[PDB]
């Protein structure tokens, strides 16, 4: 019966940095512009494959994890075990969507460092993943792309969350769903990386939900990208003539709220944010 | 179907700002790279920079890396270069391309701008005789010419009679003088026995200040 | 980021086969383009990824390479081959090399010079101009002086070179002296001695101010 909390947890900035080495090592940048400097090296063309990454706990440590069904992931827990290593987690570096992540035991769960502050991000975890393909046309134009999904059931889902939101923030609400406001390409769009290529997805249909077959998602591959792992702009090689294939399970989402009604937009930006959704439950703590 | 179309040359003085317009057609404008390159007179090509219109996504060579600008507006599909702080250096003929096909290279060229600094003002150029004698003479040849001097700026045309002379017609590239004026020549070599009978007029035209003058050479 | 050509120039007769390379500080694997530029007319691109050859471009021209070191190649040399080529980084960036120009190849020839003293037209306006002129020599490399008074003078004076003929495949250089009408009367004696590979001794081509 220990107290787990998911916004101060060190395990987070332990893979955090373990995946900014790794995509030193496979995607190498061709330009890098970091505070007033331009740096040029090789740009070799390696396709990013994800596979899932067990974090075990250290020589004189150990991992403990909470079982609560619904547990918001501040607070004591009373359901603890103490586990050799984390579930196999797949190393998925986006925005707005998560990809490829664990889904809740029951049912939807929304989570939040502070819901009454609208500057803190807020964690959707689905409990029912829905499928999105996103390809790219074989060897028109080499940087265009799509996503499809389907239209009902992504319905569903904004429906069953915005019931959940209303369960936090009272009944007597009207929730309604807006695309970004603004800021960079990345954070505007759902971005990702998918077989070495960076693509930014338009999310209008998405995230235009109101209380009164399938879903085209037009994208585009860029070059020139805003780095995620630190401030500065980064310039990668052409993209392959080959076709880019990604089919991918939705099992989370990153909002953001801020004319008297409830409004919230897609989030992300911090990948930080992206490791909590899945490293909610876990701790390392020395042994005695 | 495909084709760049710049704007006309300029001419600015040093210290002062150019920006340079391109149309682009046959394609769609918003999802391609433009590329701009500049190449003084004498020298090669030099890369300046690139830019992504739909996000304004821009790259500049370490030279002009201060004091350029590159922008593409999407609502009329024209592309815009600017350099300040301009100098007698920054003459030369500036270009922009594109990859419609997608090969990694520049496939499409504009005509080109040429964008002339200097502190001369635009002038019409002075035509001088270049008289044969004894002193320009080799056996049976005979050399003589005209020569062109003080104008801003290029270019400047020149032919022999209209054209009707061209055997032996050298036109030499004009020369930069530390005045900022331009200034050129042309010779011609014809038999020494035909001097006393053939009449020779060289025809030199410069547009950028609408003077035409047809000067006529005499021993 | 730094493209090296070389050589700078080179001379070959037609139907020969000529090779230039092409070095980059970085490993840009096999992104380099090859470019022909005419004087005049705009560089029309013949090689891209160091590889593909463009549609239209003959099938003589062949290129390789990969990394940083690469090469241009051409089966036979053809009277419309003889130009400037570049070659360009493609990655990332798109930094041009120093070129390299394609001349013809051909025997030694002796410049023709002859001298023009200043018109009566240009010393009322109130200058006076010089001009030494070099007709159809070979190769293009050649000195020319300007001595008045058996004094050597210098930064007073330009010159030019035209391209490369077409019928005789020679240079013709034009040097200019220009002084004011003031200074030109101070003197008597004006000179432009030459040398070049196809002249045993410096040719001097003189005249009396008045004369
Ligand atoms: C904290 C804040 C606001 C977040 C910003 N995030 C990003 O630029 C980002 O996530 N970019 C990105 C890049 C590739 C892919 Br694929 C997906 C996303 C970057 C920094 C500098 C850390 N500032
Ligand atoms: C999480 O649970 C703890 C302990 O019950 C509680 O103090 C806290 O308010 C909860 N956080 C949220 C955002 O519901
Ligand atoms: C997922 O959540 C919904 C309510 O949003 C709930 O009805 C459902 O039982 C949960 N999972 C299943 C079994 O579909
Ligand atoms: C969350 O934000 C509210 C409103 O600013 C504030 O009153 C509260 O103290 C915050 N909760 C925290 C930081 O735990
Ligand atoms: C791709 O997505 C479609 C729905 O858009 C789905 O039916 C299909 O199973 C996915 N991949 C496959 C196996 O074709
Ligand atoms: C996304 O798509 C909508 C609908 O076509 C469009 O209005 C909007 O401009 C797009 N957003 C971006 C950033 O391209
Ligand atoms: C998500 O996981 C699936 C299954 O391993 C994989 O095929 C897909 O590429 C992943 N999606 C992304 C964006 O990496
Ligand atoms: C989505 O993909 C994951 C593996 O990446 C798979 O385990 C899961 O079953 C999929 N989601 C569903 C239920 O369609």
């Amino acid at each position: 019966t220990e107290n787990f909390n998911m916004w101060k947890n060190n395990m987070v900035e332990q893979m955090h940095e373990d995946i900014i080495s790794l995509w030193d090592q496979s995607l190498k940048p061709c330009v890098k512009l970091t505070g007033g400097s331009v740096i040029t090296q090789a740009c070799p063309k390696v396709s990013f494959e994800p596979i899932p990454i067990h974090y075990c706990a250290p020589a004189g440590f150990a991992i403990l994890k909470c079982n609560d069904k619904k547990f918001n992931g501040t607070g004591p827990c009373t359901n603890v075990s103490t586990v050799q290593c984390t579930h196999g987690i797949r190393p998925v570096v986006s925005t707005q969507l998560l990809l490829n992540g664990s889904l809740a035991e029951e049912e939807i769960v929304i989570r939040s460092e502070n819901f009454t502050n609208n500057a803190k991000t807020i964690i959707v975890q689905l409990n029912e993943s829905v499928v999105i393909n996103c390809t790219r046309p074989n060897n028109g134009d080499i940087r265009q792309a799509h996503c499809n999904l389907s239209k009902t059931q992504w319905e569903n889902t904004l429906e069953q969350i915005a019931i959940k939101l209303k369960e936090q923030f009272g009944n007597n609400k009207t929730i309604i769903f807006n695309p970004s406001s603004g800021g960079d390409p990345e954070i505007v769009t759902h971005s990702f990386n998918c077989g070495g290529e960076f693509f930014y997805c338009n999310s209008t249909q998405l995230f235009t939900w109101n209380d009164t077959r399938n879903i085209t998602l037009p994208c585009r591959i860029k070059q020139i990208i805003n780095m995620w792992q630190e401030v500065g702009k980064a310039m990668y090689a052409p993209p392959i003539r080959g076709q880019i294939r990604c089919s991918s399970n939705i099992t989370g989402l990153l909002l953001t709220r801020d004319n008297g009604t409830e409004i919230f937009r897609p989030g992300g930006g911090d990948m930080r944010d992206n490791w909590r959704s899945e490293l909610y439950k876990y701790k390392v703590v020395k042994i005695e | 179907e495909v084709q760049l179309v710049q704007s006309g040359a300029e001419v600015k003085k040093p210290g002062a700002t150019v920006k340079i317009s391109c149309k682009a057609s046959g394609y769609t404008f918003s999802d391609f790279y433009m590329y701009w390159v500049r190449q003084a007179p004498g020298k090669g090509l030099e890369w300046m920079g690139l830019i992504d219109p739909e996000d304004a996504d821009t790259m500049y060579a370490e030279k002009f890396r201060g004091r350029v600008t590159i922008t593409a507006d999407t609502s009329t599909d024209t592309g815009y270069l600017e350099l300040s702080s301009l100098r007698s250096e920054d003459t030369a003929v500036y270009y922009c391309a594109a990859d419609p096909w997608e090969l990694n290279a520049f496939n499409v060229w504009g005509q080109g701008t040429l964008v002339s600094v200097s502190s001369a003002s635009t002038k019409g150029p002075s035509v001088f005789p270049l008289a044969p004698s004894s002193k320009s003479t080799s056996g049976g040849t005979a050399a003589l010419g005209c020569l062109v001097k003080d104008y801003f700026p290029e270019p400047v045309t020149v032919s022999w009679n209209s054209g009707a002379l061209t055997s032996g017609v050298h036109t030499f590239p004009a020369v930069l003088q530390s005045s900022g004026l331009y200034s050129l020549s042309s010779v011609v070599t014809v038999p020494s026995s035909s001097l006393g009978t053939q009449t020779y007029i060289c025809n030199v035209n410069h547009k950028p200040s609408n003077t035409k003058v047809d000067k006529k050479v005499e021993p | 980021i730094q493209m090296t050509q070389s050589p700078s120039s080179v001379s070959a007769s037609v139907g020969d086969r000529v090779t230039i390379t092409c070095r980059a500080s970085q490993d840009i694997s096999t992104w380099l383009a090859w470019y022909q530029q005419k004087p005049g007319k705009a560089p029309k691109l013949l090689i891209y990824a160091a590889s593909t050859l463009q549609s239209g471009v003959p099938s003589r021209f062949s290129g390789s390479g990969s990394g940083t070191d690469f090469s241009l190649t051409i089966n036979s040399l053809q009277p419309e081959d003889f130009a400037t080529y570049y070659c360009q980084q493609a990655n990332s960036f798109f930094t041009f090399g120093g070129g390299t120009k394609v001349e013809i190849k051909r025997t030694v020839a002796a410049p023709s010079v002859f001298i023009f003293p200043p018109s009566d037209e240009q010393l009322k306006s109130g200058t006076a101009s010089v001009v030494c002129l070099l007709n159809n020599f070979y190769p293009r490399e050649a000195k020319v002086q300007w001595k008045v008074d058996n004094a050597l003078q210098s930064g007073n004076s330009q010159e030019s070179v035209t391209e490369q003929d077409s019928k005789d495949s020679t240079y013709s250089l034009s040097s200019t002296l220009t002084l004011s009408k003031a200074d030109y009367e101070k003197h008597k004696l004006y000179a432009c001695e030459v040398t070049h590979q196809g002249l045993s001794s410096p040719v001097t081509k003189s005249f009396n101010r008045g004369e």
